[PDB]
């Protein structure tokens, strides 16, 4: 069968969620239907699958794959976690939906890393990403090995830096730099927007996060005051990839199609449409 | 045999190629930051001239790709022998006589024919090649960028002096190169290609020297190379955003029992900082 359950997660500009137009109850323009399970109340787990509309860079990738590889799909937004973390030996988020076979594939701002590749297969990367550091222009940081990150109490006052927990960036820091990581958790940010405000008003000195999202946010920052350190510095360079079930029959054709989109300039079109900003460096 | 046959190609800073010393060993070199340069013996032709015999002699190889090979070999517990691609090419499909059927040359051809078991080189991942071989996840992400003299301001491929060309600001790439083919293939770069066709150079060294000598104002080329060139030549800089992003991958045949773990090892090496260390050793300064 060629009708596929597919999971996604909102993260602008890769996946953006809109309400459906109330007069037509249809998703129009550049959007596709996507459902979200929403609870009635906090006492029971009864809920409704709410019809919404999705758009963005990764949604356009999905539309192109659906056409070229010839499948249709039922797109839903994950509500158990976010991108993916193993908690008590059980994967949640988009990764978990694929591992436990609720989704044939996961499409979104999903970082390829080694531990996820042990439990899902990833397509070729279709966005370059990794870990970057965002600061207010003027703040000096060499990279992740900067002593202010690695041995933070060697400085008075210590440097104030954090991430959004439970994603690939926190997992990388936890695995590589134990002292840094345990220091940082007091600066955990609830989301990217909170972190940007905290930086801009000087309550936080640096925000460590997915390179693609930070480069996008730097590109649209009001006044071009928040920047990623270095000459587009990226640590642990990787990509967003489509996650598929181990052994998936869809992987080969998805890989070839993504690589065909690159060769034919289609990827450059999506960059122009979704990823360009007015700030540069 | 269990020794893997590795094929590579001369392409700095990924693979340097030098003669052995008079006793057949490779010269001791270091970096100012201390570490001995790790070198491997690679056999290959040492006469490029057309119609020449391909006399295979031991040479010394080192660089980003050789360090990567050394690490993989140790991590995955394999032995290897390295040779330089006999015809000197990365790999394109060319026509046979009497047939519209194509055949791969270069490193692709050697991998497919069994003359190699693994391509360890800066081999661009693309659709055409992936139809025939398996690639790892990328060991290096890169793209096209623009080399100019310091002080020259160019935003990238959408800069007005690129999109609306004139002989007041000359830009160009290497004839018949992957970049030239890319500019030919894309219809929307037609006015730029027409300009470049009047000015393209025979080699990257020649283009890069022309930028130094103010005869070429911008050279369009692979960003890994151009960042390396900028790192040694302080009068030259890259400029603008990367475009036509791409990645280099290890190449293996479809049936290879090494493909899964080679790719996991590359992911591991990005995540633990090994790849960043290679970048600072070979691509920066
Ligand atoms: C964070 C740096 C930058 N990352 C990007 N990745 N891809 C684009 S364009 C889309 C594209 O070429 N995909 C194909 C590539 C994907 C990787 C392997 C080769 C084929 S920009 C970025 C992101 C967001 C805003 C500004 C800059
Ligand atoms: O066909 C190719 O793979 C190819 C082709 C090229 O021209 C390459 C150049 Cl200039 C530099 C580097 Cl680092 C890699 C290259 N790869
Ligand atoms: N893209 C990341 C989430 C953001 C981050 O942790 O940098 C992931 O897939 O986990």
């Amino acid at each position: 069968d060629n009708h596929l359950s597919i999971v996604t997660l909102e993260e602008a500009p890769f996946v953006i969620v809109e309400d459906i137009d109330p007069l037509t109850e249809t998703c129009v323009r550049n959007t596709v239907p996507c459902r979200k399970f929403v609870k009635i109340n906090n006492s029971t787990n009864e809920g409704m699958n709410v019809k919404k509309c999705c758009k963005g860079f990764c949604i356009d990738i999905l539309k192109k794959l659906s056409r070229t590889v010839k499948f249709t799909y039922d797109l839903y937004l994950v509500t158990n976690g976010k991108h993916g973390k193993k908690v008590n030996n059980v994967w949640n988020g988009m990764i978990g939906e694929v591992v436990y076979q609720r989704a044939v594939m996961a499409v979104g701002s999903l970082t390829i890393n080694e531990e996820r590749s042990e439990v899902v297969d990833f397509s070729v990367p279709f966005v370059e990403t990794g870990i970057s550091v965002m600061v207010s222009r003027g703040t000096q940081v060499t990279g992740l090995s900067d002593k202010k990150f690695q041995r933070p109490h060697d400085y008075s006052p210590p440097f104030r830096f954090g991430t959004v927990p439970n994603g690939s960036t926190e997992r990388n820091i936890r695995n590589n730099y134990p002292y840094m990581h345990q220091y940082m958790t007091r600066f955990n940010q609830r989301g990217v927007e909170d972190a940007l405000v905290s930086l801009k008003t000087g309550k936080l000195d640096a925000f460590i996060y997915d390179a693609a999202v930070l480069n996008y946010k730097a590109g649209r920052d009001e006044g071009c005051k928040l920047v990623t350190i270095g000459s587009g510095y990226i640590f642990a360079t990787t990509g967003y990839g489509i996650a598929l079930q181990k052994g998936s029959p869809w992987k080969r054709q998805i890989d070839l199609a993504l690589l065909q989109f690159v060769g034919d300039g289609e990827m450059e079109e999506l960059e122009t449409l979704w990823l360009t900003g007015i700030c540069h460096n | 045999s269990t020794r893997l046959k590795i094929v590579t190609i001369h392409q700095e800073p990924f693979v340097y190629v030098k003669p052995t010393m008079s006793d057949g060993t490779c010269k001791e070199e270091f970096t100012v930051n201390g570490d001995p340069v790790k070198k491997v013996i690679c056999t290959g032709p040492n006469d490029t001239s057309p119609g020449s015999p391909r006399h295979t002699v031991p040479q010394c190889c080192y660089g980003f790709c050789i360090d990567l090979l050394i690490k993989l070999a140790r991590t995955m517990n394999f032995t290897y022998e390295v040779h330089l691609v006999a015809d000197g090419k990365f790999g394109t499909q060319e026509r046979v006589n009497n047939s519209n059927k194509k055949e791969w040359n270069g490193m692709m051809g050697e991998l497919l024919s069994g003359q190699a078991d693994m391509i360890v080189a800066p081999l661009t991942i693309n659709n055409e090649r992936a139809q025939y071989i398996e690639f790892s996840k990328p060991f290096k992400y890169q793209g096209l960028t623009i080399l100019v003299k310091k002080g020259t301001r160019i935003t990238g491929i959408n800069d007005p002096r690129l999109r609306n060309p004139s002989d007041k600001f000359i830009y160009a790439t290497v004839k018949q190169s992957s970049v030239d083919i890319y500019f030919r293939r894309q219809v929307e770069l037609s006015t730029m290609y027409r300009h470049m066709e009047k000015h393209n150079y025979e080699s990257a060294a020649e283009a890069i020297q022309a930028v130094r000598d103010n005869k070429l104002h911008a050279f369009i080329w692979d960003s890994a190379v151009l960042e390396f060139e900028a790192s040694q030549k302080c009068d030259l800089v890259t400029t603008g955003e990367l475009f036509f992003r791409s990645g280099f991958g290890i190449g293996m045949r479809k049936d290879s029992p090494w493909k899964q773990n080679v790719s996991l090892s590359i992911l591991k090496s990005h995540e633990n900082g090994f790849m960043e260390d290679l970048d600072k050793t070979w691509v920066r300064y």
